[PDB]
């Protein structure tokens, strides 16, 4: 069958809060890799990653599928 | 006194190719041989000591080569701010003594 | 990061003393390496002329030696070239740099100046 | 301290051995086992576990002994002294992969690999930590995160680069009691395995 | 004790040993239960002017045994010899190489050779085997200089006016604590016997790595973060030091002229400032040293010396002079 | 005494080998760190020492890891300077392995050494 | 051991050249294979069997 953990991951992905998350990872994605391809970014010491904003969506993912996932596992 | 021999003098390439200057001195330094950069503003840089060593900002393209009395200055590309001229100093005895120069310029 | 700023007379007659500051900030001449002076003559030939050290010692070219005489100021953070009784032969940009020295490698010049012309002229200046 | 060097916070999963009345699932024991023998062994010693506990919690008498026997252990000196080699009994310790350390890093880009008998124990979060790291490997880190070569991401452990890949996959197990191997089914066992 | 097998002596002891694991778990979580006790009983004797006089004698003793108690669960806990127990064992004989010209050669002397090793944790066995009974000598002495006082009481007077024998009333309410203090011991080393240790003592001593996670064992905090507040050496092993020691000064700079706090409205109030001063200085600990932190550690060691050297004796002294006039009509 | 094969260890990366029971640290310094480590002034420095009085090859830095607070064993790659943090107290020392900050009163002490072509013989 | 020889029937450099007579055990190279080693003097006097 297909992994039940993965199954509600995105079952929680989409509902209203976890859109909202995922969208906020995004943009933050899209803003990363325009700064990459603009001169210089070997040597910035300022580069921004998006751990914070995958940490919020993994956190909120967490907090859904942690009390759920047993009752489907034997 | 040592002295020191740069050829080619001043010799020309293209707009991205590999270029070999070297340094030959009169008596027999270890590997004691820097390379500068002086630029046609004036600006003056370090490039190689210990005749291999990078100094910290100079581009991955530059070599440097070389023991006993004959040396080297090797590049990749000469993409494009590579146009200056370079020297080539000894340090195992005072006085330290520089070469002749070596221009490089664009055909 | 260190700086090295370059100042002095860019014109002096025959016969007079070339006098040349390097003031350095971001780095104290008393904290570290070597403190040197060189030339670029038109011909492109570069000549060490000197170098005075963290401690104070002083390390002449033997072709200038018993001419000039390299001065440091510790309050103000600058070292000097003073070229006695100068010729047309003195005719070069001069150059202010620090190099290190590492047991291995050796010394290396590592930190350079900006380069002041100087010109020996007969001309009358604006002092 | 950045959330990145800390690490994600596991969260708590209904282990059904959490609570003050309740023992182990002695079938997931058993389970866990065959995922440590197929997948995890390879890499990872148990050297803490002799055969004879396996008895009477997770296997028969029996079936613990044929085990044993798979595994040679140096014997006793012959009666002219040339070294020789034995079967496994029960009371030996379950054998590592590795002969010794150096031989381990170099298996693994230079990293060791831990004995994972007091793992459980050895580790803030317990079972929700082990589980959540072996089904927590994203298919692509986080963007910005520039991964050291040979590294992988995992957002549990701390700073993120961890030097074992993902090792768990849907179906590499045929476990001899029917159960759907998922890998989060998977991850149950082995945990609850070494838990035990 | 041999440094390649006390870890798995342990786990031996956990595995093998009949009801082994309730002997380590009983033992392990009884230090802690000892400190939490200990507290209390010094907490109790602040309180209540204890350690006034004619109880001085009973009081320095009683500091003497809280010192020899600490040293006596850092030795055992380097028995285990997991990786909290090496660097514990490195940190805290490096402790007196601060001490002037002949620092380093204890250090090494402590050692039996170049870094903690072999030798190191066979006399710390050795040692921790000893100092207990030490302790036991002392707990004696302690009784003995209670006895020709005997206890003080809550309300700061005199006892001598209406005893009861020990035997029968405090026999068997001493029983009910007995047993409250058993069922509370109890749940922590059936249900959760690793709550009040450190997950890096189940990994084998490393002398080439120090996890990041190092933290010492809790009831060791408040001085651990006294300490670290200290940006010196020196200055900081001193200052932790007489973070003990400063207990000695008390029966001097409580200037007050009646006994203990039961009826002293500003001396309770700032008793239970230094409580959760003490608490707090053991939440730092607990922290990485980071920016609110750092200096929240040094205000908090500033408050913990402040109490017994300045807030003690201005404050009593006010008291003091506060139930005078009160009363007083001219 | 300990031989460590210079050859073996990549760019920008630290090694850690055993020497009488101590760890004994061992960088591939880039450019960049060489210069970064050359281009500090004393005057910020507790414990006052060029790179130089510390390295004999700019290119490889060899110390003993000792904490030399209370002895613990710095973390490499870590803390506010590029080098190196002591977990144990909250030491940062720089790419020299100078202390910097916290309560460590000196540098990471540097062991005797010799180069031999491709090995170093630390003892 | 080796070492307790000296100064007693034997002087440092004697001991030495007896002990490198000898092969022991050392500890296995980058990859984990085993090798060994000639002696020194912090080791035992090596038997028959
Ligand atoms: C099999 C399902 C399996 C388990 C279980 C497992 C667990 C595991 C843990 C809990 C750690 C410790 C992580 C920590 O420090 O918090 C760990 C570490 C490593 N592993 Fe593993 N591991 C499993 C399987 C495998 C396999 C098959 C390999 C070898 C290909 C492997 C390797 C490693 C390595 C290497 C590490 C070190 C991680 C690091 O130091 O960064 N594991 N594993
Ligand atoms: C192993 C440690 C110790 C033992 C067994 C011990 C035991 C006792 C006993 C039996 C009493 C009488 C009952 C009581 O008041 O609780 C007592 C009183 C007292 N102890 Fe301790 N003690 C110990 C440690 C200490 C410490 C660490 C201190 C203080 C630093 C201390 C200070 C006192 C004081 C001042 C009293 C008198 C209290 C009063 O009557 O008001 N004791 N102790
Ligand atoms: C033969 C006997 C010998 C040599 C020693 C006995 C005497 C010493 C003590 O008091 C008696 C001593 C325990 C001290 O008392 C001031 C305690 C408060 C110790 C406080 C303490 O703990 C730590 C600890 O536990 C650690 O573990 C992982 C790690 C630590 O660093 C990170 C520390 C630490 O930095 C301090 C200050
Ligand atoms: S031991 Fe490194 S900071 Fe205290």
């Amino acid at each position: 069958v297909t992994d039940q953990l993965e199954d509600l991951r995105e079952h929680f992905k989409n509902t209203e809060e976890g859109k909202a998350l995922v969208h906020h990872y995004e943009e933050c994605a899209e803003r990363v890799k325009i700064q990459q391809q603009q001169p210089g970014y070997a040597d910035l010491e300022h580069k921004e990653d998006c751990v914070e904003e995958f940490f919020h969506l993994q956190h909120y993912l967490d907090t859904a599928t942690a009390p759920r996932l047993f009752d489907k596992l034997k | 006194d040592i002295e020191l021999t740069q050829t080619p003098v001043s010799l020309a390439a293209s707009l991205g190719d590999r270029v070999t200057i070297s340094c030959r001195a009169s008596q027999d330094i270890n590997n004691f041989l820097n390379w500068y950069q002086q630029k046609p503003d004036g600006t003056i840089k370090l490039l190689i000591y210990y005749t291999s060593r990078l100094h910290a900002g100079v581009p991955s393209r530059f070599s440097g080569s070389g023991s006993g009395t004959d040396y080297s200055l090797t590049i990749s590309n000469l993409e494009p701010e590579d146009i200056a001229t370079y020297f080539c100093q000894h340090h195992i005895k005072f006085p330290w003594t520089f070469g002749a120069g070596t221009k490089l310029e664009i055909k | 990061e260190v700086k090295l700023q370059e100042s002095g007379a860019g014109l002096v007659q025959p016969s007079q003393s070339l006098s040349l500051t390097c003031s350095v900030t971001g780095y104290s001449i008393t904290s570290g390496y070597y403190w040197n002076w060189i030339r670029l003559f038109p011909g492109n030939k570069l000549e060490w002329v000197g170098y005075i050290s963290n401690v104070g010692d002083n390390n002449y070219n033997p072709s200038l030696k018993d001419r000039l005489s390299i001065t440091r100021d510790t309050s103000k953070n600058q070292f000097f070239l003073k070229l006695n009784s100068v010729t047309t032969e003195d005719t070069a940009t001069y150059y202010c740099a620090r190099s290190e020295y590492y047991s291995v490698t050796g010394y290396a010049m590592d930190y350079w100046g900006q380069g002041t012309t100087v010109t020996v002229s007969s001309a009358w200046r604006h002092p | 301290m950045t959330a990145a060097e800390h690490g994600l916070h596991a969260p708590a999963y209904a282990w059904s051995h959490n609570g003050p009345f309740e023992t182990f699932d002695h079938a997931s024991i058993r389970r866990g086992y065959q995922v440590y023998r197929e997948v995890c062994a390879a890499c990872h010693s148990l050297d803490r576990v002799a055969w004879r506990t396996l008895v009477g919690v997770s296997h028969t008498n029996e079936e613990v002994r044929n085990m044993a026997e798979e595994f040679e252990y140096d014997d006793e000196p012959d009666e002219q002294g040339n070294p020789k080699k034995r079967p496994g009994k029960l009371s030996d310790y379950i054998p590592g992969p590795y002969p010794n350390e150096q031989a381990a890093r170099a298996a693994n880009q230079g990293a060791l690999p831990p004995d994972l008998s007091l793992i459980v124990k050895a580790r803030h979060g317990g079972c929700d930590y082990i589980f959540s790291l072996l089904t927590g490997y994203p298919d692509e880190p986080p963007a910005g995160v520039a991964l050291p070569p040979g590294s992988n991401y995992n957002p549990y452990f701390p700073g993120g680069s961890i030097a074992m890949a993902r090792v768990l996959f849907d179906d590499m197990v045929e476990y001899e009691d029917g159960t759907p191997a998922t890998t989060s089914q998977m991850a149950k066992d082995v945990t609850t395995f070494l838990n035990w | 004790s041999n440094i390649e097998l006390a870890f798995s002596s342990v786990e031996h002891i956990m595995r093998d040993v009949h009801n082994g694991y309730i002997l380590r778990y009983l033992h392990a979580n009884g230090a802690s239960f000892f400190f939490m006790v200990m507290f209390m009983h010094m907490a109790k004797g602040l309180y209540y002017g204890s350690y006034r006089s004619p109880r001085v004698t009973l009081w320095n003793v009683g500091v003497i045994i809280f010192t020899l108690t600490i040293a006596t669960a850092f030795l055992g806990y380097c028995c285990v010899y997991g990786q909290m127990s090496h660097w514990g064992a490195t940190v805290i004989t490096n402790l007196f190489s601060a001490i002037p010209f002949v620092g380093n050669d204890i250090v090494s002397w402590l050692w039996g050779g170049f870094s903690v090793s072999n030798p190191t944790i066979q006399r710390f066995f050795a040692l921790h085997y000893l100092v207990p009974f030490i302790i036991a000598a002392m707990v004696i002495m302690h009784l003995m200089a209670l006895h020709i006082h005997g206890s003080s009481n809550p309300l700061g007077i005199t006892g001598n006016l209406d005893r009861i024998p020990m035997h029968s009333y405090f026999i068997f309410k001493d029983l009910v604590t007995v047993f409250l203090f058993m069922l509370i011991l109890a749940l922590f080393v059936f249900y959760s016997p690793n709550t009040l240790g450190h997950p890096d003592n189940y990994i084998p001593g490393n002398p080439l790595v120090t996890p990041a996670s190092i933290v010492p064992e809790w009831y060791l905090l408040p001085f651990y973060a006294i300490l670290r507040s200290i940006p010196d050496k020196l200055l900081g092993v001193i200052t932790m030091f007489a973070a003990i020691l400063v207990l000695l000064v008390l029966p001097f700079t409580d200037r007050s002229v009646v006994r203990g706090n039961t009826f002293k409205v500003l001396s309770k109030f700032f008793f239970f400032i230094f409580v959760f001063n003490f608490v707090l200085l053991g939440q730092i600990g607990a922290c990485h040293v980071e920016v609110p932190y750092v200096l929240m550690g040094q205000i908090a060691t500033f408050i913990y010396f402040a109490y017994f050297l300045i807030i003690v004796p201005v404050i009593s002294t006010i008291e003091n002079v506060l139930f005078y006039i009160g009363r007083v009509n001219k | 005494k300990v031989e460590v094969n210079l050859a073996a260890i990549p760019l920008g990366k630290n090694v850690v080998v055993k020497w009488q029971g101590k760890p004994v640290f061992i960088r591939h310094r880039t450019p960049h760190e060489i210069q970064e480590a050359n281009s500090v002034d004393m005057s910020a420095l507790k414990d006052p020492q060029t790179d130089a009085d510390r390295v004999k090859d700019p290119q490889w830095l060899i110390m003993l890891g000792i904490c030399t607070h209370l002895g613990c064993v710095p973390i490499g790659e870590a803390g506010d300077f590029g080098g190196w943090f002591c977990p144990c107290h909250g030491s940062h020392y720089d790419i020299s392995g100078r202390i910097r900050k916290g309560p460590a009163p000196l540098n990471l002490e540097i062991p005797a050494y010799e180069f031999d072509g491709d090995k170093v013989i630390v003892g």
